[PDB]
């Protein structure tokens, strides 16, 4: 993933 | 304090702390060793421009591509402007030298994906974000202050490790936040899935001690 949850 | 974070991980690593007899992990709990900071959101926009963070107390970040950091207190406008060569200066988003307009502006749309979008981990008792690095399975996260976070992509385990407080603090994946000492998990043990994690914090932390 590129970016968090 | 990388290296004493190693120190503290070789050691419970060795204690064996799944793998004795009754586990009593709640003893090893140590709420005044809660973390001031940890990086509660984050965007990798690293092909291009730089990772973005927010810290827990809504101030956010940046660690542009060539190595210069932006930093936003969370009144909104205060600015902090790390350079190349560890020049630190003080300015607002308001008044800036022209030649940071390009990097203020990249802050602001970091800023307003990570306000509009994505949960807050750990949703506290400036540090900035000295590196960081991804592998397959993990985020990790070297603040200026010596903690270290790692974030398990796959099932949304994190760990915040700090060496001053010689402490690590574990989000399991119902979002439950315990802040460990480590010493009291070498005393008291724990369960088998945070022992599997700190042995994988131990290989990230000489990923980045071989790598400073």
């Amino acid at each position: 993933p590129l970016h968090s949850t | 304090h990388l290296s004493d974070m190693l120190q503290q991980l070789h050691s419970v690593n060795a204690s064996k702390p799944s793998e004795r007899g009754l586990v009593r992990q709640e003893e090893a709990e140590d709420p005044a060793c809660i973390p001031i900071f940890w990086v509660s959101k984050w965007v990798d926009y690293s092909d291009k421009y730089g990772l973005g963070y927010q810290l827990c107390d809504n101030s956010v970040g940046v660690l542009f591509n060539d190595s210069t950091r932006l930093i936003l207190y969370n009144d909104g406008d205060s600015l902090q402007y790390i350079e190349r060569d560890g020049t630190e200066s003080y300015l607002t988003v308001s008044s800036h030298p022209n030649s940071l307009m390009k990097k203020i502006t990249l802050l602001k749309y970091f800023r307003n994906y990570m306000s509009e979008h994505l949960l807050k981990a750990g949703a506290p008792r400036l540090p900035y974000l000295r590196t960081w690095f991804r592998t397959r399975s993990a985020i990790i996260l070297h603040l200026s202050n010596g903690s270290v976070q790692i974030n398990f992509f796959q099932d949304h385990t994190k760990l915040i490790l700090c060496p001053l407080m010689a402490a690590v603090t574990y989000i399991d994946e119902k979002r439950d936040f315990r802040t460990y000492r480590l010493s009291l998990l070498e005393e008291y043990g724990c369960c088998k899935e945070l022992a599997s994690r700190l042995r994988y914090a131990r290989t990230m932390v000489d990923k980045l001690l071989s790598s400073r």
